[PDB]
């Protein structure tokens, strides 16, 4: 023993053991999730309001890389800034060489060997976050989600944090009643309705629901926040469905 | 990231060993057996190509590399960490020697620069000792043909016969025997083909034996004509028709 | 500054280096010493641009009083001058070259024969009976060419040096303010204070 | 074995916890701030008879208008010194004046804890820097090895440290003479020392406005001394 | 113990972080394998696809390093894309530098002595991963080699990897035992793969849909990989007959 | 316990314990309250000596004319930290000629904080912060902790014994909020709110720091006779 | 060739009085014959009761004051909200100045 | 680089690498100083167990820094030849610069500051090397005896010992030297220094070396013979 | 990190020990003995090669007996790749001087230049040792025949005779007792294989397990000539003596 102690070490499994506690941290996290809709993605997440104190609609925790990408995690965030803050750099080096925006393929795979790179030394620390991430690009809508050991896969729906199991049957069963695809106003209702189910893991404290959203018919493919009325919309709709 | 082991991962025990060239001579004897013969116009060195499996073509796998056209190689141990050290002798050969003499290493010298790059991964911060043990055969102008072989620590000795790895206890015997100062290269040749046979199992021939002499000078291989001077490789790996025509002679 | 002779004589070695310094327009100084000592028998007299010849001097001084220190013996004027001419051969392609010429003047004790050395700002060193820097060889030469012996006493080549001097305050149009005379023989380095 | 600048389950360093109980051996040094000026004093604890004791420097002067008593490993507070002679004299060759001594006291203190894996290690020893500004007046250091300085009336470091703080406590007050404080500190130090106080193993040392810092001849300390003694004796 | 979390020497001249890595290998549960043809090397794997959530099309681990070369991975996914990067830039690199098309046998030696170097040098781990390199080489023609975490490497007249290699391994040499040749003696590439897909079922002794298997095919001047499609096509011609 | 030698290291809970306990740093640190209106924000800190004869540390740093903090922790943190804000601020005002916005600055801290908690050889922050500012989105209040977490907030308290301040801030939220143009009483109710973090001792002069931002107010700090105003 | 240099023209004076002081100078600014702005303020409150003005090449002038400005706002972190004394302010801006020696601020200040 | 933090503290407020360092110096031969009225003396033990030694070549226990001052030692050797080259550096660089040899308190503090400096560098441990410097200022006459240890603190002495038996030979010169009244001449100085030797060193044979140090660079090593002189004249007075 | 592997080759036991170089000089003990001898008229170095072969190639090996100059040479004890290491520096520090100085470097100079290396090795960097111990014999003007010896240490010291490597307890008691100081090179020759053939651990001492080597004013008039000893030559000098 004392495999666990030090990061890139193999044990005699063939595992990496703190590449696998990052993941206890990741589902020690509130839930995030990620619908690909129609022409687009859907991200969500669980806010939890530790206070009254907390102001709302201020501790934002979805964030965008360029114009056309929505990222969001759960675990410890300020590892998942650190990781959207190298993104952007990516992201931006990609454009001023290459002059079009990142594919969303090209980008999961800048996180993805980024994130990697960090499981190779003892010197550096595993990621403490899945991110669920995608967008709108040449090729359409992508969505993506990225664990600490740097593995990621494209998603028809994502779900990642301590309600990731309920999230996911939820996910799977819209999968299944919609094979010819979902709308991206029907998504953000989904959404809405994924966290709010995916919240009676996290019961004791109440929560804040915050929404995002890419889709090439109602935001041009650019990512924006789901604000006022929409989100409200998608707030009811959330309400009515546990009810 | 950078490398934080900037310290020494070989040192000595209270005992006064240096406990990872050991280890790494331990991998040398766990090895396929080599050996090297020195004949008085020519050197032969020879050694088993372990087939890892009956799919993979052995034919890509050289175990005797040719350092430069008078000097050629062949190992027991590890065989990537052979590979890279091939790499390095060739490259070394150039940099430090034919680059600045216009002309290639004399044997012992190029010996002396591998043995270098050995001892500095016994000393040098965040590595381990190379796990093979060498046998170089080669030939000089003023030298002529001489035997070496280099160890993990990067000590090197010359030798007029010997052998490395698996079974080379039973196969130094056995070269004692046979060795004098009068052999002719096809005798040393011979008595090779006779000494590695004692250490494989399973099929003898060709196919499954590596076998390479440094001898006469190769007109037909240099690849050119017009230069006097030049004459050619003394270097010559053995086919496998030409290893099976001796094996019957055997 | 302006000029430095050197002389070699049956047992030592006599160098003469002018007094004046001048900048541009005045003579600020007429009574200034160019000469270091480097160890107790060997002087090295300097002549060249401003700064760089009293930098250099005194850096070569103190490099060789580290090594008198560190081995407790005094190295042969001959390997003195060997260090000074590879410091000045390295100088040659720095960025900003020193730019000083040095006669060496040595007396070595284990052969018991004075030696000079002549060595140029490129790095240029020469074993000479009698040397100059500068436009004072043009004038002297032709001088020591003619009286220089190499069974000389010390009396006699001071006095082949004044007739040096003499020629010198004779037909060169700059005023250099005299010279100060040093001999170095077996008993170490002394200044002739009347001259 | 562990990382230098590892925190403790507490939320303290464990090297600067250490490096405060090597603080601890090290000889008493007191200060004493007055409105007439700032008083300096040590222990100078010579090792042996044998060992010349006006070459053991244990007060030294920063700028004309800044001391400096240390105690601990004393080797320590040299480069210390140097830095803060370095930027009490490159402040004034910036600004054409006298640097503030909370000032100078930060400039120092930000070195403490530059070390890792910069220096291998926390200092040492703990610094006394009283000074005099036109701003804030007489002052009154203590600047330790965690980066932290505390400003003091009146303050003891090293071996006797609590016990003559703790005398420090009761006899200051903010009338006090410079004579007074002087007495003072003499008192206290020969209070805390193992040995008999003498001028040969006791050092004192001032800062006033007028004449700026001062380290005391044996010849004057010798005398306050004798004046302390008869001060005792008459009650 | 510390002789086992770096690589360096046990006492019985074993790197046990190389064994781990091999054993790290087998983590995904695929079993690829790898043939040759006369004009063509076809590479088949296994594709699994546990999660209904998971978009199938991203799930793959063959890889198109150049035109020319194409490359499987035997192991995670993360490691797999570390390795395939290396080798694409590495290839990239070669052909600026030395005016042609790096060959596949150069390139999984150069791949082989990076992983060499994370053997020795201790602050590099090595990667879990086995790389199998497939190309129709202008010189050698039809050619399979395979790199591992030891930094060894070899030729191949046909290869499997994962946790049922032997199974296959040994199906394959009874099948070149018979034919007495060192490839599948076929015109088309379409029916090598055919062949590929068989001796795998044979193998393994499992039958497979068109999502069930992941194709590559290497021919001269390119290397691409099937549609599910084009392996659908694949599958009932086999059945077929 | 064995994975707590260094901050590179997760616990097999996925814990990082060398951030858990410069965490811990803050509870021992003296109790500091923040709290903002509309209008105002304000910071009230309670100052801690060695003895009688030492000062009060200070605990409140100013990092522009619209943004400062109060600290609770290891001191000389907060100093690096604070620094950090004031060049970050000064960068925004001498490139953009912007005034940086309270929000930014904090994900500036949380950034900084964060590359210290995945790297071999250094440590964590040993400090706590609280941000106050009043920027083109009206007033403002953060919550900086050393894992990288900071939070907008509308009070908040930090340090020993600050669950009393913040359970009554909790309380009087909807009274505090709207104390809008009334910087003494918004001071007040961060004095009270202090007040109930108190045991022992209790608010003297030289005890009590103060520091308010606001619409028409620059950061400014209050000690000494400036706040026998509000004992 | 690029010259990094240019004279933006202007003109600045100060007069030292018994108990206060002027700082004036012309709001014309200029390159070659054409005007660039009537006016384009000149002198400059830097705070602490310090008046600046850095006449010449306006690019360097609007450097130097921006730099002096900042001087005084990290003096007052630095140094507990202490007031900038004029000498302290000249000695400063000499460091200033002398710092780019070998590529001047082409500009004559007046404080 | 390596950057390893060898010299850190330890629970107690030890520096334990700095105090096994000291333990070094315990080991090394003893080495003695003791200065007069006009006159200071270096006296140093050498170990008889290395015999078919070549006197002539072996580093002698006494180095000169400078023409006008000397360092002895005791500890490492190897270690010692770092100080000292360092030390002669610094004191050419003084003359350069300052136009002025070193005094002897600049010079002792420079080595001893040298010596503080590996107690808290990153991937060095401390000299296993305390030193006695001795010498007089450039145009003084007042003797210089200065010490320094592996921690970097450093003192003045009357009279100092350093290395193995140094406890013995330290009590031995705390009741024969008197500070109103040092050795008068040198004579007097060094009889007294070979003498305090004579305590700890077994034969007085080659096993002592001394060397007298005198005002404006008169430094002189005693031979055998002369310093036999000395053992043959203490031991005939102490029969009585 | 990283420094859970760090031995720390650099610090100093409780006792004041540095632990690697002791073991070091551990590892040395067990080396081939090589002895020096220092005689009025020249230089002997002799020393035993470690349990050979009949197949070793021995005129073309070089193990114990390297050459740094014309003047100075070396006798080897320990790892000859960690010898090698240093005798290319010294060699190189030999013509260094030569450049610099047009005089060929005394002996004190090279050894103590060699002998710094080794002690840096001791007191930074973290790395391990040269796990080498040498025997300088050399001339130059100044001090005219010189003995030195050095190990991983760094520490150096000048010798009449000396030994290192294996058994140098008796080979020391041995050499103490039949030196004399007005003694020549034959005889020296003679004492130096006479001192081999008692401390050898081999059952006889025989030309293929020796190398040999002297420096002579033994030269056509005022100069210095190295002669390392071909195997023949050696098997000369052994019946000679008597040993064969
Ligand atoms: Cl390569």
């Amino acid at each position: 023993t004392g495999y666990d102690l030090s990061n890139s070490v193999f044990s005699p499994d063939g595992r990496n053991f703190q590449v696998e506690y990052a993941v206890k941290a990741v589902e020690n996290g509130t839930t995030s999730i990620g619908i690909k809709c129609n022409d687009g993605v859907v991200f969500a997440v669980e806010k939890l309001i530790t206070s009254k104190l907390l102001v709302p609609q201020k501790n934002v925790k979805i964030q965008v890389v360029d114009r056309h990408i929505g990222c969001v995690y759960s675990g410890l965030i300020p590892d998942g800034r650190h990781l959207v803050n190298r993104g952007r750099e990516e992201a931006a080096s990609f454009k001023k060489l290459y002059k079009t925006p990142i594919p969303i393929p090209a980008f999961a795979d800048r996180l993805g060997q980024y994130v990697q790179a960090h499981t190779l030394y003892n010197s550096v620390r595993p990621f403490g976050v899945s991110t669920i991430f995608g967008g709108v690009d040449k090729n359409g809508a992508h969505l993506y989600m990225l664990e600490p050991s740097g593995s990621y896969w494209g998603y028809k729906g994502a779900a990642t944090g301590k309600g990731r199991q309920s999230a996911k049957a939820e996910l799977e069963k819209l999968v299944d009643h919609h094979p010819e695809g979902l709308s991206a106003r029907e998504a953000v209702k989904q959404a809405a309705k994924i966290i709010y189910l995916a919240h009676e893991d996290n019961k004791e404290k109440d929560f804040e629901l915050e929404i995002s959203w890419c889709s090439l018919s109602e935001t041009n493919g650019l990512h924006k926040f789901v604000k006022g009325d929409l989100l409200q919309e998608a707030i009811d709709f959330a309400q009515k469905e546990i009810n | 990231m950078t490398d934080r082991y900037s310290f020494s991962l070989t040192t000595f025990s209270p005992s006064g060993k240096l406990g990872q060239i050991d280890y790494a001579l331990t991998a040398v004897k766990q090895g396929v057996t080599s050996l090297g013969i020195k004949a008085t116009n020519g050197v032969v060195i020879a050694t088993e190509k372990k087939s890892s499996s009956p799919l993979a073509m052995s034919e890509t796998l050289s175990k005797v590399s040719l350092l430069t056209p008078d000097i050629g190689a062949v190992y027991s141990g590890m065989g990537p960490d052979y590979r890279v050290l091939v790499d390095k002798s060739r490259k070394v050969a150039h940099t430090s020697y034919k680059r600045i003499y216009g002309e290639y290493p004399p044997t012992k010298l190029l010996v002396s620069e591998v043995a270098k790059i050995m001892q500095e991964a016994t000393q040098s911060g965040g590595v381990r000792p190379f796990g093979v043990s060498l046998l170089i055969a080669g030939h000089d102008e003023f030298n002529g043909f001489s035997l070496y072989q280099v160890d993990p620590s990067g000590s090197y000795f010359p030798w007029k016969a010997t052998a490395i790895g698996k079974g080379s206890v039973a196969a130094k015997t056995f070269l004692e025997k046979r060795w004098n100062d009068e052999l002719e290269l096809e005798d040393a040749i011979h008595i090779a083909l006779l000494t590695l046979k004692e250490s494989v199992e399973g099929e003898f021939n060709g196919d499954t034996i590596e076998l390479a002499i440094i001898g006469d000078e190769n007109p037909d291989l240099l690849g050119y004509t017009g230069i006097p001077t030049d004459k050619g490789p003394r270097f010559r790996k053995l086919t496998s028709q030409e290893i099976n025509d001796r094996l019957e002679a055997l | 500054m302006d000029i430095i002779l050197g002389i070699r004589v049956q047992d030592s070695v006599i160098l003469a280096s002018s007094k004046a310094v001048t900048r541009g327009i005045s003579v600020l100084k007429d009574s200034d010493d160019k000469t270091r000592q480097l160890s107790p028998h060997t002087l090295m007299s300097f002549a060249g641009e401003a700064g760089d010849t009293v930098q250099f001097a005194e850096y070569i001084q103190a490099n060789i009083q580290l090594y008198s220190i560190r081995e407790d013996y005094e190295l042969s004027p001959q390997a003195v001058s060997s260090f000074v001419r590879q410091e000045l051969a390295k100088s040659i392609r720095s960025r900003r070259p020193y730019q000083v010429n040095v006669l060496i003047g040595g007396y070595d004790k284990k052969k018991n024969k004075p030696e000079l050395y002549q060595i140029d700002y490129l790095g240029t060193k020469v074993e000479l009976p009698y040397g100059a820097h500068g436009y004072s060889g043009f004038y002297t030469f032709s001088l020591l060419d003619h009286h220089y012996r190499p069974d000389m006493t010390t009396e006699e080549g001071l006095d082949l040096l004044k007739l040096c001097v003499q020629e010198l305050e004779k037909r060169m149009p700059m005023d250099f303010k005299g010279v100060i005379v040093k001999i170095v023989d077996k008993d170490g380095i002394r200044q002739v204070d009347d001259f | 074995d562990r990382g230098v600048s590892t925190f403790s389950p507490e939320g303290r360093l464990f090297q600067v916890e250490y490096s405060l109980e090597a603080i601890k051996l090290g000889s008493t040094a007191i200060g004493i701030a007055t409105k007439e000026g700032v008083v300096l004093g040590v222990e100078k604890r010579a090792t042996s008879p044998l060992l010349e004791s006006d070459s053991i420097e244990k007060i030294v002067e920063i700028d004309r208008h800044i001391g400096c008593a240390m105690s601990g490993l004393t080797a320590d507070a040299r480069s210390m010194i140097e830095h803060a002679r370095t930027a009490a004299v490159t402040h004034n060759l910036y600004y054409d004046e006298d640097i503030n001594v909370e000032s100078l006291t930060q400039s120092v203190c930000d070195l403490a804890l530059r070390f890792g894996e910069l220096m291998s290690r926390p200092f040492g020893v703990a610094l006394l820097i009283a000074g005099h500004d036109a701003d804030d007046g007489y002052q009154l250091f203590h600047a330790e090895p965690s980066g932290t300085f505390y400003r003091y009336n009146a303050k003891a470091i090293g071996s006797g440290s609590e016990g003559a703080q703790a005398e420090l406590l009761n006899e200051w007050h903010s009338s006090l003479t410079l004579k007074e404080a002087e007495l003072l500190v003499l008192k206290i130090l020969k209070q805390v020392m193992e040995e008999k106080l003498d001028e040969n193993n006791a050092q004192l040392s001032c800062i006033t406005k007028q004449d700026g810092f001062k380290i005391y001849d044996n010849e004057k300390t010798a005398e306050l001394i004798k004046e302390l003694k008869e001060k005792e004796a008459a009650e | 113990g510390y002789d086992r979390h770096i690589t360096i020497f046990s006492p019985e001249g074993r790197l046990y972080q190389v064994e781990y890595a091999f054993k790290a290998t087998n983590q995904t549960n695929i079993n690829s394998l790898a043939v040759r043809g006369k004009d063509c090397t076809v590479v088949i794997s296994q594709k699994k696809v546990p999660d209904k959530l998971l978009d199938p099309t991203t799930v793959s681990y063959i890889f198109c390093i150049s035109r020319t070369i194409g490359m499987v991975v035997n192991g995670p996914i993360p490691d797999a894309r570390n390795a395939a990067l290396r080798a694409k830039a590495e290839a990239a690199e070669f052909r600026y530098k030395y005016g042609y098309d790096m060959p596949c046998d150069v390139l999984a030696k150069r791949m082989a002595n990076l992983s060499q170097i994370y053997t020795q040098r201790a602050y590099m781990r090595p990667l879990g991963v086995i790389l199998t390199f497939v190309s129709v080489d202008e010189e050698l023609g039809p050619s399979i080699y395979k790199t591992d975490p030891a930094g060894y490497y070899v030729g191949y007249k046909a290869t499997a990897t994962g946790p049922k290699q032997q199974e296959i391994t040994t199906n394959l040499e009874n099948h070149f035992k018979k034919s007495k040749i060192d490839h599948i003696n076929e015109e088309s590439w379409e029916k090598v793969v055919e062949f590929a897909i068989t001796h795998m079922i044979d193998a393994l002794g499992t039958e497979f849909s068109k999502n069930d298997l992941e194709v590559g095919v290497a021919t001269k001047d390119k290397f691409f990989t099937l549609s599910a499609e084009n392996i659908e096509e694949r599958l009932v011609a086999i059945a077929e007959q | 316990n064995n994975y707590d030698g260094d901050t590179v290291t997760f616990s097999p809970t996925g814990r990082l314990f060398q951030v858990e306990y410069a965490l811990e740093a803050i509870k021992q640190g003296s109790v500091t309250v923040g709290l903002r209106s509309n209008t105002h924000a304000v910071l009230v800190a309670l100052k801690r000596n060695a003895d009688e004869l030492s000062s009060y540390q200070k605990k409140i740093i100013k990092c522009d004319e619209h943004m400062g903090l109060s600290l609770a922790g290891l001191a000389p943190d907060a100093r690096v930290l604070s620094n950090y804000l004031r060049q970050q601020c000064n960068y925004s005002s001498l490139v953009f000629n912007r005034k940086l916005a309270v929000e930014r600055a904090g994900h500036l801290l949380c950034d900084k904080a964060q590359k210290n908690t995945q790297s071999y050889g250094g440590r964590p922050y040993g400090v706590g912060l609280l941000i106050i500012g009043y920027d083109k989105s009206g007033a403002h209040l953060l919550e900086f902790q050393p894992s990288g977490n900071v939070t907008e907030l509308y009070g908040t308290a930090i340090g020993a014994r600050s669950q009393g301040a913040k359970t009554y801030l909790e309380r009087t939220l909807d009274t505090f909020i709207k104390i809008d143009g009334n910087p003494d009483e918004l001071i007040k109710a961060g004095v009270e709110a202090i007040s109930q973090s108190l045991r022992d001792e209790s608010l003297t002069v030289d005890n009590l720091s103060i520091a308010i931002v606001g619409k028409d107010t620059p950061f400014t700090i209050y000690d000494g006779e400036a706040v026998a105003k509000y004992i | 060739q690029f010259n990094p240099y240019g004279d933006n023209g202007g003109t600045i004076l100060g007069i030292a009085g018994e108990d206060f002081a002027v700082l004036a100078g012309d709001t014309r600014n200029i390159t070659d014959y054409s005007i660039n702005s009537r006016y384009e303020p000149k002198v400059f409150d830097c705070g602490d009761n310090i008046v600046m003005s850095a006449n010449g090449f306006a690019a360097d002038g609007d450097a130097l004051v921006k730099r002096f400005k900042n001087s005084v706002k990290w003096y007052h972190f630095d140094h507990n909200d202490k007031k900038l004394s004029i000498n302290s302010a000249a000695r400063n801006i000499q460091h200033l100045l002398y710092g780019k020696r070998f590529f001047p601020y082409y500009v004559h200040t007046i404080i | 680089g390596y950057d390893r933090a060898l010299s850190i503290f330890s629970p107690d407020g030890h520096i334990f690498q700095v105090e096994y360092a000291l333990e070094a110096v315990k080991r090394g031969t003893c080495a003695v100083g003791v200065k007069g009225k006009n006159c200071v003396v270096l006296g140093c033990e050498r170990r008889s167990t290395l015999k078919l030694q070549d006197t002539r070549i072996t580093p002698s226990k006494v180095s000169k820094i400078d023409s006008h001052v000397v360092l002895s030692f005791s500890g490492l050797n190897a270690d010692s030849r770092i100080l000292i080259e360092k030390a002669r550096v610094e004191a050419q660089s003084h003359r350069l610069t300052l136009e002025d040899p070193v005094t002897v308190e600049y010079l002792t503090r420079y080595v001893a500051g040298v010596q503080q400096r590996y107690t808290q560098s990153g991937g060095v441990r401390p000299f296993g090397v305390s030193t006695l410097i001795a010498g007089f200022d450039p145009r003084d006459d007042e003797p210089k005896l200065y010490q320094t240890e592996p921690s970097g603190i450093y003192s003045s002495w009357s009279a100092q010992t350093i290395g193995r038996n140094s406890k013995t030979v330290r009590e031995f010169l705390e009741k024969n030297y008197d500070r109103k009244e040092p050795p008068a001449t040198v004579e007097e100085c060094v009889k007294l220094t070979v003498r305090s030797l004579l305590e700890v060193v077994q034969t007085g044979a080659k096993n002592i070396e001394i060397t007298v140090v005198k005002p404006d660079s008169d430094i002189v090593a005693l031979s055998s013979e002369e310093i036999n002189q000395y053992v043959t004249q203490i031991e005939q007075e102490k029969q009585e | 990190g990283s420094r859970r592997y760090d031995s720390r080759t650099t610090i100093f036991s409780p006792e004041g020990r540095l632990y690697q170089v002791e073991y070091a000089l551990e590892s040395i003990s067990h080396a081939g003995t090589a002895i020096g001898i220092m005689a009025s008229d020249g230089i002997v170095l002799a020393a035993e090669r470690k349990v050979t072969s009949t197949l070793l190639e021995q005129d073309t090996s070089t193990e114990k007996l390297y050459k740094l100059n014309d003047k100075i040479a070396v006798a080897v004890a320990g790892l000859t790749a960690d010898a090698e290491i240093l005798i290319n520096t010294a060699r190189i520090h030999a013509q260094n001087y030569l450049k610099t100085y047009n005089e060929d470097i005394p002996v004190e100079i090279l050894v103590r230049r060699l002998s710094d290396i080794k002690q840096g090795y001791t007191q930074h960097g973290g790395l391990r040792p040269f796990g080498v111990s040498f025997i300088y014999a050399g001339y130059d003007d100044r001090y005219g025949y010189q003995l030195y010896t050095s190990n991983p240490s760094g520490n150096y010291t000048g010798w009449k005779a000396i030994s290192v490597g294996a058994n140098t307890s008796a080979a020391q008691t041995l050499l103490q007792m039949d030196y004399k100081d007005d003694m020549k090179v034959d005889d020296a020759i003679e004492l130096a294989l006479k001192t081999l053939s008692k401390t050898t651990d081999s059952s006889a001492l025989t030309y293929d397990r020796l190398e040999f080597a002297t420096i002579r004013k033994g030269a056509n008039d005022g100069e210095v000539y190295q002669k390392i000893f071909k195997p023949q030559e050696i098997k000369d000098i052994l019946v000679k003596t008597g040993i064969t």
